[PDB]
DNA sequence: TAATGCTTGTGCCTTTATTAAAGAGGAAAGTTGCGGTGGATTAAAGCACCATCGTGCGGAGAATACGATAAGGCTCTTGCTTCATTTGAAGTTATTGACAGTTGAATCGAGCCGCTCAATTGGTCAATTATGGAGTCAATAAAGG
DNA sequence: CCTTTATTGACTCCATAATTGACCAATTGAGCGGCTCGATTCAACTGTCAATAACTTCAAATGAAGCAAGAGCCTTATCGTATTCTCCGCACGATGGTGCTTTAATCCACCGCAACTTTCCTCTTTAATAAAGGCACAAGCATTA
């Protein structure tokens, strides 16, 4: 059959993401992670649907912005591949 | 509800940093990324629910996430 | 029965912004002049915003302003960026960026 | 109970800027937002301003130096040309 | 004569300059050089002693500050001379 | 008052990153700290001058540059 | 005539944080616990910031507190940093702590 | 003009928990700053949080949510049994 | 391993200056009375969250071949450290002058409080048109030859 | 450079819901007046910042080796990637229950205002002792053998 060469899909998935502004996480799994990290702090809450997509929307800008700064650090060390190490170096240098 | 952080499936994962800009991705970029989510989460959360807490209410509001958010200097306009 | 916005020469309601300023107990006393000064630079903001936002939708053949055209604005210009620097925009996605060593 | 934005007023001057540009009513929900928080960032300015000197009125200077300390650059110039034309309008009228 | 192999004095001069807590940028320059960045914004310009200690004080540990980074990012890169690329990572990834 | 910038010499900047744990130093480090000074200095001086001319003096005191500090979120004990 | 921080067992001002409280205007009514709250709370700062410190200078085999000493314990702990980051100590010094991989 | 601080009870407090360790005037700076920049803190902080459920009053509520968002874990809940604990001596005294 | 340079920490004498200690007053804290404005309580209703249920697909999960990138190792050369010499500018002392920051009073300008009235603005309803979705074409771009 | 195939902007046609306009309530901005206070100006005084000058002298500048670390190139392997098949749980539409959010009225309780007294902290002054400086000495670390 055809075959892309490895990185091309990959590039062309980047340009096509950067377009949209839709958000990328599933609703519900975000919605069941967040009650049940809620759940640690006070049990029998509810949530207002609104909040939820709050909280959705920052972490996924979060990791957005984490992801960029990771690629940044990935290509300092001359490499295309991000690797735990450069999270952890960005979120360092970041003060978290 | 448990082990619940691995409804953050591979793809998801994936197309976030897409958005970012990453062209490649290793393997333990998504327990890191996990890891720092919930991180993240824990923190915005136990604010959020502060917030509702010295309100005496018991269903948490989209005005105490933005007031949360807004706490750690990541405000958020479209939620007012 | 002339408002102060006509007075002053100003779209921005002078009076509901004074009031803002009596009501939220920011000082002891207001001058006459604060409203007239803060409604002036909040819609020279407004009008500066709305401005490159309309450009930025103008050069996407779009008719109407929305979140992703405000946050492409805002993140094209140097002094709005540095006021907004932390600011997430709901809905506004991201400034396509990919580095040079990538591509091919 | 009714709620006070400035959506009538980012309409005219929306009208004032593209006179033949619409708007959504999320842009709306962004730019009323916007102004609000620059309003608050201001005002607390402001008042730290009139505590620091022990002043308990906060004139047009305080919101003069506000928005020299807040807004960067050629942004706060025009802004305090523009907010000094209007103060000065005012008073001459 | 006797010479030092190269680094063994530079880790001595490390140990020794993080257990004292002085200033180590000259008074004199550093107050010229504040005097003249100041007559940039306002003429006629005098400025109290303690002023210029406080500006000293805080312009040292930015410095500080900045070379730990950068020796972060230095070591991220798999070396030990730290670079003007590695203070301009620094410096993007802490939004600067 | 002219290229006083020069006045920070290379033992100071070398002694700053010593303190900072820094082993090896290269070359264009001295101009890139330079330039990185002189910003931070512009940014706490501007907002430093603003502070005092706000109050209508003309002598610079060390709680104008305090509050300016304060303002970066650099907050500084021992001058107050 | 017994003061308010005998009568709550504490060694802060109480009436003096009530002063500050009502001059700063931070609003126009104020509890009459909330003094003795907000006295409490700076109290136990204080004495665990001070603990911190006596211990470090202790371990120096010295008799006085210092600004370095201050540093030291608030860089030393994990809270206290985490609410001081941005803090700078006037004359502190740095905390020691070099590379691993610097080390020959 | 008077100047007053909290170098008094800094030093009772430090006479409490080191019998036999003195302290330094810079020392004694640096901790009326800190404890002066925790008072601001923690009174804007109540300050915001009275404002924005529109109570007119600040109590012991505002002090204590206030200590819950501003000091972080072990510290604020520390910090807001000792609270607790003062309240109830000077209610039931 | 080992002698030797050698820079650092140890230990004692001095001294000074930085901290320990006392009084006047004066500025502020505790008392008491008052009263009205805000907070806790109670009652209701309505609306928004929760949970069940069917479904039917598009997105997630797993396997497979693989080829492209990360990593290790060798070379080399050039950039950066270390040490000896010399000088040029910083730190300190002592003096002086004059501008600038504080404090106190008068007072005239100005913003708050109270009530009125009138008019701009906001929730609700009716509407139409740019925008979203479906389907197709032409332009764009990538991979083996 | 070329051909073939996959991908996406452009284009049109249809649905739609989302923005635009009118009404009428209803909340609040402009007006007018009195009044107490504050911020403006004037004036002396005093605090200290800037400027000069000389002296020392140690840290910065410069240069001559010294040498080892960054970088380029080659080789290997192993691991993220694209593609195909399968299934699974998610987003959507409907429905019903209920609790908990919000609003309205009441009663009570509690905190600001104000004068008074008293009381505790804060400059000014006096003293003293512990850390910095200096001098002498031990002692582990590095270096080439």
């Amino acid at each position: 059959p055809h075959r892309y060469r490895p990185g091309t899909v990959a590039l062309r998935e980047i340009r096509k993401y950067q377009k949209s502004t839709e958000l990328l996480i599933r609703k519900l799994p975000f919605q069941r992670l967040v009650r049940e990290i809620a759940q640690d702090f006070k049990t029998d809450l509810r949530f207002q649907s609104h909040a939820v997509l709050a909280l959705q929307e920052a972490a996924e800008a979060y990791l957005v912005g984490l992801f960029e700064d990771t690629n940044l650090c990935a290509i300092h060390a001359k490499r295309v591949t991000i690797m735990p190490k450069d999270i952890q170096l960005a979120r360092r240098i970041r003060g978290e | 509800l448990r082990d619940n952080i691995q409804g953050i499936t591979k793809p998801a994962i994936r197309r976030l940093a897409r958005r970012g800009g990453v062209k490649r991705i290793s393997g333990l970029i998504y327990e890191e990324t996990r890891g720092v989510l919930k991180i993240f989460l824990e923190n915005v959360i136990r604010d959020a629910v502060t917030y509702t807490e010295h309100a005496r209410r018991k269903t948490v509001t989209a005005m105490d996430v933005v007031y949360a958010l807004k706490r750690q200097g990541r405000t958020l306009y479209g939620f007012g | 029965a002339t408002s102060r916005s006509s007075k002053a020469g100003l779209q921005f309601p002078v009076g509901r912004i004074a009031r803002f300023l009596k009501a939220g107990k920011y000082a002891e006393r207001v001058g006459a002049g604060a409203p007239v000064y803060l409604a002036a630079v909040l819609e020279y903001l407004a009008a500066e915003v709305l401005e490159l936002a309309g450009n930025a939708a103008r050069d996407n053949k779009k008719t109407r302003i929305v979140p992703r055209h405000i946050q492409l604005a805002v993140r094209n210009d140097e002094e709005l960026s540095k006021l907004l620097g932390d600011v997430t925009i709901a809905n506004g996605g991201v400034m396509p960026n990919i580095h040079n060593l990538l591509l091919p | 109970k009714n709620v006070e934005t400035y959506k009538i007023y980012i309409f005219k001057v929306l009208k004032q800027v593209h006179p033949d540009i619409g708007i959504s009513s999320k842009a709306m929900g962004i730019m009323n937002s916007f102004i609000n928080d620059i309003f608050e960032k201001l005002a607390q300015e402001s008042s730290k301003l009139a505590r620091y000197n022990k002043k308990p009125t906060i004139t047009s200077r305080e919101i003069q130096t506000a928005v020299r300390l807040v807004l960067p650059g050629e942004l706060a110039k025009h802004a305090v040309s523009e907010g000094t034309k209007a103060v000065t309008k005012f008073t001459s009228s």
